[PDB]
């Protein structure tokens, strides 16, 4: 009854000239849940006798 | 609780379908006892005196 | 719904001397009944929503 | 970091005689999770020069 969409972040951009070491960065993520809870409905009873004598 | 008090009970014949009149399913078996067989026929000495004394 | 099995009894040996009457003895009997009157059952209802949201 | 196994229960046999309504019963259930946490390791380095000079 649940569906999951996984979020995720972005990362910046750097600049390295000639021998400068490269610096890593992390990215963060989360989750999302959509939970189905209730039902929609509509019920229409028609008697046999009324059904017999009507289109 | 209950489902419905108006039933067409097959073999319950009364003014309220209460007394049972079902036909007793009978197979021809009767149990009487467990039989016994004498063993002292050969553990003695038979000496008939019939019709003599 | 019933079932019948007949039962039977046994006679007893009795002694006699000269002019003594042989006493007749009855051999009693009866019947036995087994009646089915109870319906064992299991009743497990699963709702539609739980069916639609679970294997 | 997870592994799921579902569980289930039993039902209870009940008796009806002639016209009584059947009484439904539920069946409870649960689950269990197994989670992987750590990684085992063995790391033996060997220098080039020692490998070049020993079997």
């Amino acid at each position: 009854n649940t569906y999951r969409i996984d979020r995720l972040n972005t990362s910046s951009v750097k600049g390295r000239t000639s021998g400068v070491a490269l610096e890593p960065t992390p990215v963060r993520n989360d989750k999302m849940l959509i939970v189905v809870d209730t039902v929609l409905y509509i019920r229409n009873p028609i008697d046999y006798q009324d059904d017999w004598t009507a289109p | 609780t209950d489902y419905a008090g108006n039933l067409t009970r097959p073999h319950w014949g009364g003014a309220a379908s209460d007394v049972d009149i079902h036909l007793e399913v009978y197979q021809n078996e009767v149990d009487t006892r467990f039989q016994y067989q004498a063993m002292f026929l050969g553990l003695s000495s038979q000496r008939s005196v019939a019709d003599r004394s």
